[PDB]
């Protein structure tokens, strides 16, 4: 295996975590990438403090983060990000976009990151959805803007699963293409590969059931986004 | 000219005033502007000069 991918679900299980501490070291040895999906249970929402601690050892052991908007903020500050959002200037917007009340897509710095950087950390992704992918790395950081439509099949939509086909597709791009902890610009267009396939797992009832292909989900990547993003 | 130097000035009570006003200023500074930040979400003309 060239990547190794776990969940943070294991770490509410002492043999799991001994088990999969020693799977790292297995794979670290031979030359794999760890790459930590968090996906926090129900427990390790209680309290930011106690999951950090929990969670220290195995975000220090990975080359590959995947977080959502919440659990970044929930790490981070949730408070501070909260009013963050909430804040509406009292007199007059200081640029014209501001006037227009749309929905916050804030792009994080690298500096409120620091403290959940580490130096064997190759791509930190942080996703809004499939609306937004804030992207991490130790030269670059971005966002890759991307959509979603589950009004178009009200009856069949269902987004379980989606955060699966995301991660999914960042895997296949990353094992075939090595040029994305590199290249902002290639990175961005595989990362729209994986924007794809969480858009599609959106339409249809059941996680597994619902998981699209690659032939669907380039042909939706081609449709959505216009040639020269491809 | 040297006739109206500052040292000839009558403004003792001028004076008196000026050692209170410094003395409330020193007393009340910070608590004004905390108010200010307080009841003051953004600065406008006319408001308290805050901060930097």
């Amino acid at each position: 295996a060239r990547i190794f991918h776990f969940n943070s679900e294991v770490l509410t299980s002492p043999t799991m975590e001994s088990t999969l501490f020693k799977a790292i070291q297995w794979s670290k040895k031979f030359g794999g990438l760890i790459f930590f999906d968090l996906n926090l249970p129900l427990p390790l929402w209680r309290s930011r403090n106690e999951t950090r601690k929990l969670i220290k050892k195995s975000w220090d052991e990975a080359n590959i983060i995947e977080v959502s908007q919440q659990e970044l903020e929930f790490l981070l500050d949730e408070e501070y990000y909260e009013r963050r959002r909430n804040y509406t200037p009292q007199y007059f917007a200081e640029d014209f976009e501001q006037t227009k009340n749309r929905r916050d897509y804030y792009h994080y710095t690298p500096e409120e990151i620091k403290p959940l950087w580490h130096d064997d950390l190759k791509l930190l992704v942080v996703t809004d959805g499939t609306l937004r992918l804030h992207y991490y790395t130790p030269k670059f950081d971005g966002v890759v803007v991307g959509t979603e439509d589950v009004l178009i099949t009200p009856f069949t939509c269902d987004r379980t699963g989606s955060g699966d086909a995301v991660v999914a597709g960042i895997m296949r791009k990353l094992t075939t293409c090595p040029e994305m902890f590199e290249d902002q610009d290639v990175l961005e267009r595989q990362l729209r590969f994986a924007v794809a396939a969480g858009i599609i797992s959106q339409w249809t009832i059941g996680a597994v059931r619902g998981f699209p292909t690659e032939s669907a989900t380039q042909n939706l990547k081609e449709q959505v986004y216009v040639p020269s993003m491809w | 000219g040297e006739d109206a130097t500052v040292d000839k000035m009558c403004l003792e009570r001028f004076k008196v005033f000026l050692k209170q006003y410094n003395e409330w200023v020193e007393a009340n500074k910070d608590r004004l502007e905390e108010d200010s930040y307080k009841y003051d979400q953004d600065f406008y003309p006319g408001r308290r000069i805050r901060g930097k």
